[PDB]
C-alpha cells in the first residue's frame, strides 16, 4: 500500500526478486530537451520512521 | 495580505469569470422560455 | 431522434430516467405505444457527467 | 528506503514503437508519440511528430 | 525632455550604515528599493553613477567604469569592485545610470559595497525581502516540467 | 577511505549523438563537413532511410532540406552511467559495474 | 514586463468511494493550496493549505461538486443514490432507502 | 565485473540550475544525494569524473 510501511518488500536483503508497487505514473514530456518526468508518492519507510 | 479568496472559489453554479469584459460564463440557473419559428419547407408531408 | 424503418424490423434504443418505475408513453414515428418496467439503483454513486 | 531507477528513455524516431512489460519490481512503462527530443547537440532526429 | 546622462553627476548622501557600523556620509547612499517582481529581481537606486564614464568625461559610455564623488571632485573606478549582498553575495544582473538590477536570496537588509584597494565603503538599508513565487503552491525553484503561467518580471 | 565494499553501479555503452556543425545549408543543396580526422555517420529519410559513412569526407544526399539529415560522431569506446539525459544504443545491454565509494 | 514562466504540476490525488461523499488521499511534499465549491445555491466555498500528506473527506453536493488542486485544471464530480430502494416482491424495509435519501 | 575506471567518460547532463538561474545543459549534473549518515556527511554523485 503506497505511503505506508512495507511499500518495498523482499524475502532477503540481496534477493534479486522483489515485489512492490508504489504508484509511479509517468507524464508526457512537455519540454524542448529530452527528459522523462516521473511522479510518485512519498516513501512509506520514511513516513513510518 | 488579508483580501481573502477571489470570486472564482465562491461563485455559485460554477460561473467562470473573465475580467476584460468582467463577465461570467458557462453557469446554470433558471428556465428559458423560447419560441422557435421553423420554415414550412422543412416539414415533410405525411404521405411520403 | 430518428431511426430507419423496415417491413418488420425491431430496433433497440437508449434512454435515461429520473425515477425507478420507468413507465411512460413512447411515440414511434406518428404512432404511440404505452409501456413500463422497473429499474434498480446503480452500484457507482458518484460520476461527473 | 527505496530508489527509483530512471533508465535512459528509448527513442524510436520517425517510426513506431510499442511498450513491453518486464519482471523488475514496480515496473511501469509508457510510450509517447509526437515527442521531439532535443539535446545540447541539437535535434536528435528529423520528423514532424 | 531627454535621456542624456553626461549632463548629471553624483551626489553625496547620508547612510544609516557605514563600514564602522554607525550612520555617516558616503557616496553610495541608497534611498529606494523595489521588490514587486515575481522572479525575485531587485532594483537598487544608488547615489553614485555607473554604467557611464566619469560624468563630463570625453567619453560617456563605458561598462567597466563607475562614476562617484568625494574630496570635492568626481572620479571613476573599476566597476568590477562593486558587490551586493542581502544574506550573501548577489549576482549583479544589469546596470544603467543611477539604477541597477540584481538578485539574491531573502534576508533582512540590502547592502551595496565597493572596495577601493585599501579602503572599503558600504551602505545598506533595511528591507523585508522574502522569497515569493506564482501558482497555487509555493515551491523552491521552477522545476523542469510543468504548466506555463503568466507572470511579471523585470526585463534584463 | 577510498576503499568500499557496498553498492553496485551499472555501466553500459553510450547511445548516438546529434550535432548541427556537422551539416551546413548555406546554399540550397545540403552540405556535410564532418570534423577533420574523424569518422562520421549520416542519415536521412527522403525517399528512403539512406545512410552513409564519411572519413574526413563531405558526402552528399539528393534531398535538400536542412532538417533532413543528421550526423553521429559514433565512437562507442567508453561506457556511461544511465541517466535520463542520455539515449540508449539499440543493443540495450549492461557491460560493466563499478563500486560506489565512501560507504557506511 | 509580462512573460510566461513555468510552474510545477502537483502529484495528482486519488479519488475514493463514499456514499454522498468523497475521500481524497492528498499527497504533497511542499505547501499546496486546495480549493473546492458546490454548484448549488449555497457556494460552500472551501480552501486549505496542505503541507505534507493526509486524507480529507468532502460531503459531495447532491447536484454537483467542483474540485481544484495544484496548478492543473479542475474537475466536476456529481453524485446520485445507491441505497436498496426497490423491493424484490417480498416484505422489505424500503423506508431505510428513503431514509438514506431525503431523510426528513 | 571490474573496478577499472579508464573505460568510461563523462556525460553531459541537464541541470535545473545554471549560472544564469535557469535550467540548462552542463557537465556537472547531479542526480543522487545521500545524507543518512549520523555524522552528517553527504555523498554526491556528479556527472563528471574526478579523482582520476
Ligand atoms: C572510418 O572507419 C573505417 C572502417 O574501419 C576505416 O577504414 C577508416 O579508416 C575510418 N576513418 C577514419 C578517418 O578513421
Amino acid at each position: 500500500n503506497p505511503g505506508a510501511f512495507g511499500d518495498i518488500q523482499a524475502s532477503s536483503l540481496d534477493a534479486t526478486d522483489i515485489v512492490a508497487r508504489t504508484d509511479i505514473r509517468l507524464l508526457k514530456p512537455s519540454v524542448k530537451n529530452i527528459h522523462v518526468p516521473y511522479t510518485q508518492a512519498v516513501s512509506g519507510y520514511e513516513m513510518w520512521k | 495580505n488579508n483580501s481573502g479568496r477571489p470570486l472564482q472559489e465562491t461563485a455559485p453554479f460554477g460561473c467562470k469569470i473573465e475580467v476584460e469584459p468582467l463577465r461570467a460564463t458557462n453557469c446554470a440557473y433558471g428556465h428559458i422560455p423560447i419560441s422557435i419559428d421553423i420554415p414550412d419547407a422543412a416539414f415533410v408531408r405525411s404521405s411520403e | 431522434a430518428t431511426t430507419h424503418v423496415t417491413a418488420t424490423g425491431s430496433i433497440t434504443l437508449h434512454f435515461s430516467t429520473s425515477s425507478p418505475q420507468a413507465n411512460f408513453i413512447v411515440s414511434l414515428c406518428g404512432k404511440k405505444t404505452t409501456c413500463n418496467a422497473e429499474c434498480k439503483p446503480p452500484a457507482d454513486h458518484i460520476i461527473g457527467e | 528506503k527505496f530508489h527509483t531507477v530512471v533508465p535512459s528513455p528509448q527513442v524510436k524516431c520517425c517510426g513506431s514503437l510499442e511498450c513491453k512489460a518486464s519482471s523488475k519490481a514496480d515496473y511501469t512503462c509508457r510510450v509517447f508519440g509526437g515527442v521531439y527530443p532535443f539535446m545540447w547537440g541539437g535535434a536528435q532526429c528529423f520528423c514532424d511528430s | 525632455i531627454t535621456d542624456d546622462f553626461t549632463l548629471t553627476s553624483p551626489y553625496l548622501g547620508f547612510c544609516p550604515y557605514c563600514r564602522h557600523s554607525a550612520p555617516c556620509f558616503s557616496p553610495i547612499k541608497i534611498e529606494n528599493v523595489w521588490d514587486e517582481s515575481d522572479d525575485g529581481s531587485i532594483r537598487i537606486q544608488v547615489s553614485a553613477q555607473f554604467g557611464y564614464n566619469q560624468a563630463g568625461t570625453a567619453d560617456v559610455t563605458k561598462f567597466r567604469y563607475m562614476s562617484y564623488d568625494h574630496d570635492h571632485d568626481i572620479k571613476e573606478d573599476s566597476m568590477e569592485k562593486l558587490a551586493i549582498s542581502t544574506s550573501g553575495p548577489c549576482r549583479r544582473l544589469g546596470h544603467k545610470g543611477y539604477f541597477l538590477l540584481a538578485q539574491c536570496p531573502p534576508g533582512d537588509s540590502v547592502t551595496v559595497s565597493i572596495t577601493s584597494g585599501a579602503s572599503e565603503n558600504s551602505c545598506t538599508v533595511e528591507k523585508k525581502i522574502r522569497r515569493k513565487f506564482v501558482g497555487r503552491e509555493e515551491y523552491l525553484f521552477p522545476p523542469v516540467h510543468g504548466k506555463l503561467v503568466k507572470c511579471h518580471v523585470y526585463d534584463h | 577511505l577510498k576503499e568500499t565494499s557496498a553498492g553496485y553501479i551499472t555501466m553500459h555503452r553510450p547511445g548516438p549523438h546529434a550535432y548541427k556543425s556537422y551539416l551546413e545549408e548555406a546554399s540550397g543543396e545540403v552540405y556535410i563537413k564532418p570534423p577533420s580526422g574523424k569518422n562520421v555517420t549520416y542519415e536521412c529519410k527522403c525517399g528512403d532511410y539512406s545512410t552513409g559513412i564519411v572519413s574526413t569526407r563531405t558526402k552528399m544526399n539528393g534531398c535538400t532540406k536542412a532538417k533532413q539529415c543528421i550526423a553521429y560522431k559514433r565512437d562507442q569506446t567508453k561506457w556511461v552511467f544511465n541517466s535520463p539525459d542520455l539515449i540508449r544504443h539499440t543493443d540495450h545491454s549492461v557491460q560493466g559495474k563499478l563500486h560506489i565509494p565512501f560507504r557506511l | 514586463t509580462p512573460t510566461v514562466c513555468p510552474v510545477p504540476l502537483a502529484h495528482t490525488p486519488t479519488v475514493t468511494k463514499w456514499f454522498k461523499g468523497i475521500t481524497l488521499h492528498l499527497t504533497a511534499t511542499r505547501p499546496t493550496l486546495l480549493t473546492t465549491r458546490k454548484l448549488g445555491l449555497r457556494a460552500d466555498a472551501t480552501a486549505e493549505w496542505i503541507t505534507g500528506t493526509t486524507s480529507r473527506n468532502f460531503s459531495v453536493g447532491r447536484e454537483g461538486l467542483e474540485y481544484v488542486w495544484g496548478n492543473h485544471e479542475p474537475v466536476r464530480v456529481w453524485a446520485q443514490e445507491s441505497a436498496p430502494g426497490d423491493p424484490h416482491g417480498w416484505p422489505h424495509e424500503i423506508i431505510i432507502h428513503y431514509y438514506h435519501r431525503h431523510p426528513v
